[PDB]
């Protein structure tokens, strides 16, 4: 009734007010590149991946924060958002740490994958990089800030899901950090999640340090026991020895997360 | 029509107390036509004031300039059950802007019939002026002013006697330019670091408190009680068509007599240095660049400065902008890449952060511009910095990622050979 | 007498630490009460 | 110029501060400037107002703002790393800052910088032994057509030399007061050697008022 119509590349598609234009090229199965913006967190539009060209418009939006409008034209291929993309991913990897043989990240990174797909394939920096000490925030979570690329991922997570405003940024500019100012711990029943939506090896799991890659395991659908809530999980293995515990999405029961003790 | 402009009178200049040389309390404003029918103002209604400033052609003195009229009106619509609010950009941060200043101190009252004028044009309830928390002294000049008007019966309830109910809020910052940015003013007036939002929504529809809210500089709400007073037409006969008004205007850097003057829009930049400021040091002859509209403009070279004339649509076509109109001059004596290097090291510090392309993007121009003032660079690098550049502008969640880029696209385009020679002398002497 | 020669803005140099202060606590009895969002804070 | 606390013996969760009952009317004023179920606005002038009585910013400090608010300790901070005139570090008696933008820069903000530093024997962003001033560099303060200029505490002087500036440490050092402002001949921010404008009497009430009110 309310239904509006906007274009995915010309393409038609009828969809409720509201709806972001990252969400309308959702529904043509097209995946505008994203590193800030998760689907089940507060929207924040501030790594920028996300700049889509709407036709006879002279600049890109955010497509993960910009409403549609009727009759709008989005361009998810154009030499205008092409270029959007390559620029974005070269500032992100501007300062970000030749760290991959050694980060756990390595072979499942949204930043080498968007970088491979969206990026340039070489670089012009010839300065020297930022370094940030790292922080620590208990026995689960390892933090190697280095590679944090402050998309704050894990401070929405930490103040709207797991109900703990401890997280923050300090600072600004360049030098602007993602921690707890403090020393503090973040232990909360589910504080492991942020491992999960963390984009980069910022934030990686203690315990699987450096056991396997991601290519090598072999991933069983299976479902918790630890609680009597049945969370869906995947069980990592490898050459017939569990390496890792993963959350499956199961909107109605666990969504996307799972508690510390299950993972 | 009027062909020429600038030789403004003293008969026809609104901001009379510039220069501190008469009373800044309510007395002195009084006798110099503030506070003067102002009920007569309210009780004409939101409609006829926003006519007022509609038809005076003004346009937003922060930065930006947007009409005013038209953005004010924004406000002008039913309440919804939320408070409304005019937030005062008073944070005057943009390098070599201080008009600001001059307002807040001298003429407080200016500012504060201001806040009710236009506050009662968007059916505000309060007006929060926003005050860079390093003007201490000048904060405290506005707080006793409206302690004066509180007394005076001039705002509170009743305000003026108009059955209108309007207070004055002062809040001071604590040392961010990027507080200055209208949605980043909110931030941190709402008691956040001041990062910028995104718009949509604009603040009309959620604002300070999530409530509706305007933004306005400090000099475009001094200047809407005198519109109203005078008429929309008096202010539209000034300066070019769409570029109305008297303006103030900072000339500082390499002048004779660096000063801060009121000056009709439209008027020559040549003009205006030579009339105020007592001209370029050294001699006219003796200019190399001038940034005419604060640091986030574009500079111009003096070739362009000969002919260029003072207001929006003039500066934009010399391919820069009038800014906060705040004019920085530059003699031949300047290092020209060491002045702009010194601007993008301003941004680096200021950038608030939230967003890739600014706080990963301004600090490596920071970095590629140290290497320039040296020369230890190869003449490559400059086209590369010009696409970074680009990179910056028009992909961030705020304009000062623009203002960061336009400083050194200027230098680029006007003393590209400059930083060639620099850096074939460094070559030269590592060879 | 008009007089164009002086500076009439001589008081700020007799201001001090707390003025900003002492003035928005005497200017608080002239305010209309605030409005409000219906709870203590957005964490209620 | 650290943005991480740790804990040292004289900046701890135990160091001894707390808001005098005279702050403690100021800052009730300073939370009814704000709408009910908005008290965290109040968050950047408490904190101002606690540096004020307290000199620089413990991170006790920072917990009592939290606490009187009701707002998350992170949050208060957020806002104590962003801003830059909040010192999380004890500061000198008198805190110089010196603006060196370009404005400043182009009148010779650097022989003020060097004026300050002969005389007072500290480099930039240090504090000298008598921790009676401490030094560092700022961005623009709003007086560039008055520059070089410098801010000391809350007060700004401004058209300086480097004697001038000499002369205000000598004043600081013995106690007394300088008076802010320009030190050169003019007042404010009018051209120097006679004005250009604003020569006539004002206008009184009632000037060129259009007709209808
Ligand atoms: C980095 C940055 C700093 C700004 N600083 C100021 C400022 O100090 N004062 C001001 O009036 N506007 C400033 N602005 C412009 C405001 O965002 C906004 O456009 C303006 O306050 C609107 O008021 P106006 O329409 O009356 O001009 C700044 C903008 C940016 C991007
Ligand atoms: S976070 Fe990704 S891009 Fe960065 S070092 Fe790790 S694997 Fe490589
Ligand atoms: S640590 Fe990870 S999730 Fe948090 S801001 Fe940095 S990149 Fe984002
Ligand atoms: S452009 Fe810079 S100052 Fe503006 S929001 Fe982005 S990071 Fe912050
Ligand atoms: S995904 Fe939209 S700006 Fe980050
Ligand atoms: S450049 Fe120094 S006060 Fe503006
Ligand atoms: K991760």
């Amino acid at each position: 009734s309310n239904l509006i119509e906007v274009f995915v590349d010309g393409q038609s598609v009828m969809v409720e007010p509201g709806t972001t234009v990252l969400q309308a090229c959702e529904k043509v199965g097209m995946q505008i590149p994203r590193f800030c913006y998760h689907e089940r967190l507060s929207v924040a539009g501030n790594c920028r991946m996300c700049l889509v060209e709407i036709e006879k418009a002279p600049k890109v939006v955010a497509a993960c924060a910009m409403p549609v409008m009727k009759g709008w034209n989005i361009l998810t291929n154009s030499e205008k958002t092409k270029k959007a993309r390559e620029g974005v991913m070269e500032f992100l990897l501007a300062n970000h740490p030749l760290d991959c043989p050694i980060c756990d990240q390595g072979g499942e990174c949204d930043l080498q994958d968007q970088s491979m797909m969206f990026g340039s394939d070489r670089s012009r920096f010839l300065e020297g990089k930022r370094a940030v000490e790292d922080k620590n925030i208990g026995p689960l979570v390892k933090t190697i800030m280095t590679r944090c690329i402050q998309c704050t991922r894990c401070i929405r997570f930490a103040s709207e899901i797991a109900g703990v405003d401890d997280l923050g940024t300090t600072g600004r500019g360049n030098d602007m950090q993602v921690g707890t100012y403090i020393e503090k711990m973040f232990m909360s029943e589910l504080s492991g999640n942020i491992i999960d939506i963390c984009p980069v090896g910022a934030l990686t799991s203690k315990p699987y340090a450096f056991t396997a890659r991601p290519w090598e395991t072999r991933k069983t659908e299976s479902i918790d026991v630890m609680d009597a809530v049945g969370s869906n999980i995947v069980v990592s293995t490898r050459t017939g020895e569990v390496m890792r515990i993963l959350p499956r999405m199961h909107e109605d029961i666990n969504e996307e997360w799972i508690s510390d003790k299950t993972r | 029509k009027k062909t020429s402009f600038g030789s403004l009178k003293d008969e026809d200049r609104i901001f009379t107390n510039l220069y501190g040389r008469h009373d800044w309390r309510l007395k002195g404003a009084q006798s110099r036509g503030d506070w003067y029918k102002t009920k007569e103002i309210l009780l004409k209604g939101p409609d006829w004031i926003l006519g007022e400033v509609k038809t005076s052609g003004l346009r937003g003195r922060g930065g930006a300039g947007f009409p005013t009229g038209l953005k004010w009106s924004f406000m002008n619509k039913p309440s919804d059950g939320r408070p409304k609010y005019l937030v005062v950009n008073a944070d005057e941060g943009e390098p070599g802007t201080c008009k600001d200043r001059e307002i807040i101190r001298h003429d407080p009252h200016k500012l504060v019939e201001g806040c009710l004028v236009g506050g009662r044009a968007m059916g505000a309830r309060a007006a929060y002026i926003y005050i860079r928390g390093e003007f201490y002294n000048e904060a405290s000049n506005l707080q006793v002013a409206i302690r004066e008007a509180y007394e005076a019966g001039l705002i509170g309830k009743n305000a003026c006697g108009s059955g209108y109910d309007f207070d004055v809020f002062v809040v001071r910052g604590a040392g961010a330019y990027i507080c200055g940015e209208e949605t980043a003013l909110i931030e941190s007036i709402e008691g956040k670091q001041g990062k910028p939002r995104l718009k949509p929504p604009f603040p009309a529809d959620v604002g300070v408190f999530g409530c509706p809210t305007t933004v306005a500089n400090v000099e475009t709400v001094a200047v809407s009680p005198t519109i109203c007073r005078r008429g929309g037409a008096w202010f539209a006969s000034f300066g070019r068509e769409r570029n109305s008004g008297t303006k103030l205007f900072n000339i500082s850097g390499h002048v004779n007599n660096p000063c801060t003057v009121e000056e009709e829009m439209s008027v020559p930049l040549k003009e205006l240095i030579e009339k105020h400021a007592g001209g370029v040091t050294g001699g006219w002859d003796n200019l190399l660049a001038v940034i005419p509209g604060g640091s986030s403009t574009p500079l111009i070279p003096k070739s362009v400065c000969e002919t260029v004339l003072m207001d929006f649509d003039a500066l934009i076509q010399a391919q820069t902008g009038l800014g906060t109109a705040a004019v920085i001059v530059m003699d031949r004596s300047t290092d020209i890449v060491k002045a702009i290097a010194r601007l993008i090291e301003f941004y680096k510090h200021e950038s608030c952060g939230q967003c890739t392309p600014c706080r990963e993007g301004v600090d490596w121009m920071n970095k590629v511009m140290a290497r320039f003032v040296r020369g230890d660079a190869r003449p490559a690098e400059i086209d590369s910095l010009w696409e970074i550049s680009k990179q910056i502008e028009g992909h961030t969640i705020c304009a000062l990622g623009d203002g960061a880029a336009w400083p050194v696209q200027g230098l680029i385009r006007h003393f590209r050979p400059e930083l060639e020679e620099r850096m074939q002398q460094f070559a030269q002497q590592h060879q | 007498p008009f007089d164009n020669t002086t500076y009439k803005n001589l008081q700020h140099h007799d201001y001090s630490t707390y003025t900003f202060l002492d003035l928005n606590l005497d200017l608080s009895k002239f305010r209309m009460p605030q409005p409000s969002s219906g709870r203590e804070s957005p964490r209620h | 110029a650290l943005f991480v606390h740790r804990d040292t013996p004289e900046n701890n969760p135990e160091t001894p501060f707390d808001f005098t009952p005279e702050n403690y009317k100021r800052i009730e004023a300073i939370v009814k400037n704000y709408p009910e179920g908005h008290k965290a606005a109040a968050v950047l002038p408490v904190l101002d107002l606690a540096q004020r009585q307290n000199g620089w910013l413990p991170i006790s400090a920072m917990n009592k703002v939290a606490e009187i608010l009701q707002v998350p300790p992170m949050r208060v901070y957020e806002v104590a790393t962003f801003y830059t005139m909040y010192n999380r570090k004890p500061v000198g008696k008198y805190h110089i800052q010196v603006c060196t933008t370009t404005p400043c820069m182009l009148r010779n903000s650097d022989s003020i910088l060097e004026a300050i530093q002969k005389k007072l024997g500290i480099k930039v962003g240090e504090t000298t032994p008598d921790k009676l001033f401490t030094l560092i560099e700022v961005e623009c303060l709003g007086a560039c057509v008055n520059a070089p200029m410098v801010q000391i505490n809350d007060n700004y002087y401004e058209d300086l030399t480097p004697k001038d500036i000499e002369e205000i440490i000598d004043e600081l050092k013995a106690g007394k007061i300088p008076k802010p402002g320009p030190r050169s001949g003019r007042f404010s921010c009018e051209p120097a050697g006679g004005l250009t404008s604003l020569t006539e009497p004002p206008k009184g009430p009632g000037f060129g008022v259009q007709a209808g009110l």
